[PDB]
């Protein structure tokens, strides 16, 4: 189901973004001391989330569809994140 | 069919393909004379061998068939559905 | 009208000002400038006769003014008669 | 007949922009809105707007040329 | 157009429609 | 008479018409959209045609649980609205907020306190219908964005 894919992703793939090279090297270019792991998670789930929601109809109802778009868009999306972006969401949908 | 605006998406056609996709994996749809499993290895050997013309053609023009008639998706489609008016003509 | 004739390019300016609240359809309003001044009904030497007036036609589409026009020739030329197809016949057009 | 005009109503934005900004004028001004000449004066004045010779003289003006 | 962009007004909404039914009569 | 704006409102809409025949619309629809508004405006007091006039002889002529139209009226009500604050900027709605707005727009249609609570009910049910559809994109407030599509 459409609840279970969503779900699915957060537990599996959110380790995985959590620590990959992109991210790592923009929050020392963009400074920023009040990061911690458990809002790394969050910033990574919302991603899942917000990427579920735009293909879910496009992708459908499948797992191996949509963790491949998490992939491709994953270093675009790193890059519109600045120091504006780390607590609110809305604003870091607004520039990606 | 809506009121206009006093000063939903039609989803490209590049999108749709992944869309398409999904439908003949989940058996909705068949080829036009999919013959499917054959009995024998022998009679399969030649199957895997002969190239049909749904091989070949493009992936726009690809004929298919409908496992479930409109009125068994009326059956089952809930009427909370937005294109339940739709399942009839 | 000698001060107006003298005016260098007249002949825009009567084509301009054929039914002036009717856009485009340029090349229609020139016929029907050219069929309200018509020509010379020259007879020939007497004994040959040739019509002088300029007959126009109006095909097109439905929403084309095709008939507004003829509405406008009505008010414009010195004597005009109108009349409709089905509702016109033929002792009634040429004589009783 | 001498000419006829055949009348195509293809389809073009340009083509409908311009044609529908004048007829969205037209209907503005043959709407309604010596008083006899202030009134008469501002019939002219309208077709200054929009032709480039007086009607009254054009009808006479061709029956001139005619004669 | 859209002029009733902000008539914030309280819980007294309920007692606006009394105005509208109860004088209706 | 025709206001100026309704002059280009009514061009814009023209060439919509048009764009969709490539029966079929002529300049004799254009003509009645003109006599339409005219007329509406013939059952009302004012003689400035104003673009709504417009848009709903355009919607006329153009067109050739909760009742079908009833809802409807709602999406464009809110689909608007929150294009709104996209281009003032503004803080974004929640469900709530978006019902709150959505009442006062109608504060003259309502006719009993107690239809104050079912439409009010009534509006959170859309919300859930325009969701299910995905009009809206739901964010975390409970944050209701344009659905990216
Ligand atoms: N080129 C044009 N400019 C301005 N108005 C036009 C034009 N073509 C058509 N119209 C409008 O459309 C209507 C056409 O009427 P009519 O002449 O009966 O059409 P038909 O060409 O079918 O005879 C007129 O009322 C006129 O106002």
């Amino acid at each position: 189901n459409v609840d279970e894919v969503s779900t699915i992703l957060v537990m599996s793939r959110c380790g995985e973004l959590m620590e990959d090279s992109c991210l790592r090297k923009r929050i020392i270019e963009e400074q920023i001391t009040d990061c911690t792991d458990d809002q790394f998670q969050n910033v990574a789930a919302n991603f899942i989330h917000l990427i579920v929601q735009a293909f879910h109809s496009y992708t459908g109802n499948d797992i191996f569809a949509l963790n491949d778009l998490i992939d491709f868009k994953w270093p675009k999306y790193v890059s519109r994140i600045t120091k504006e972006n780390i607590f609110e969401p809305l604003a870091l949908y607004k520039s990606a | 069919r809506i009121p206009t605006v006093a000063p939903i998406k039609l989803w490209l056609k590049k999108d749709v393909k992944n869309v398409w996709e999904n439908l003949v994996q989940l058996d909705f749809f068949t080829e036009k004379s999919a013959v499917g499993l054959r009995d024998n290895a022998t009679a399969a050997f030649y199957a895997s061998n002969y190239q049909f013309q749904g091989t070949m053609i493009p992936f726009d023009l690809r004929s298919y068939q409908m496992q479930i008639i409109l009125q068994e998706l009326r059956r089952i489609i809930p009427k909370s559905n937005m294109y339940y008016s739709w399942t009839q003509l | 009208f000698r001060k107006i004739s003298r005016d260098r390019g007249i002949i825009d300016k009567i084509i301009s000002s054929m039914a002036p609240s009717i856009y485009g359809h340029r090349d229609i309003k020139t016929a029907v400038a050219c069929s309200l001044f018509g020509g010379v009904p020259k007879n020939v030497n007497g004994k040959h006769s040739i019509r002088g007036d300029i007959n126009v036609l109006l095909l097109g589409d439905p929403g084309t003014a095709k008939s507004q026009i003829l509405k406008y020739v009505e008010k414009t030329a010195h004597r005009a008669v109108f009349a409709t197809g089905q509702g016109a016949s033929a002792v009634g057009l040429t004589a009783s | 007949f001498d000419i006829l005009c055949v009348v195509r109503d293809l389809v073009d934005e340009e083509a409908d922009e311009r044609l529908a900004t004048f007829v969205v004028d037209s209907h503005v001004r043959s709407h309604p809105e010596n008083a006899r000449q202030r009134r008469l004066q501002r019939q002219r004045k309208k077709e200054e707007e929009i032709s480039p010779i007086p009607q009254e003289l054009l009808m006479k003006y061709i029956h001139y040329a005619r004669t | 157009m859209y002029k009733e962009k902000m008539p914030d007004s309280q819980a007294n909404l309920m007692d606006r429609l009394r105005e509208r039914e109860r004088r209706s009569a | 008479i025709l206001t100026k704006e309704a002059r280009s409102y009514l061009v814009e809409k023209y060439k919509e018409l048009r764009k969709d025949d490539a029966y079929r619309i002529t300049v004799r629809q254009l003509e009645s959209m003109i006599r339409l508004s005219e007329a509406i405006a013939r059952a009302n007091c004012v003689d400035e045609i104003t673009p709504s006039f417009i848009a709903e002889a355009y919607d006329l002529l153009r067109q050739s649980t909760v009742t079908y139209d009833k809802y409807v009226s709602m999406m464009n009500m809110i689909v608007r609205k929150i294009a709104e604050v996209d281009r003032e900027g503004a803080e974004e709605l929640t469900a709530v907020d978006i019902v709150d707005w959505y009442l006062l727009q109608k504060e003259n249609d309502l006719g009993s306190l107690a239809e104050y609570w079912e439409e009010r009910r009534l509006a959170f049910k859309v919300i859930k219908r325009l969701v299910k559809d995905r009009i809206l994109m739901e964010i975390h407030k409970t944050v209701y964005v344009i659905h990216p599509n």
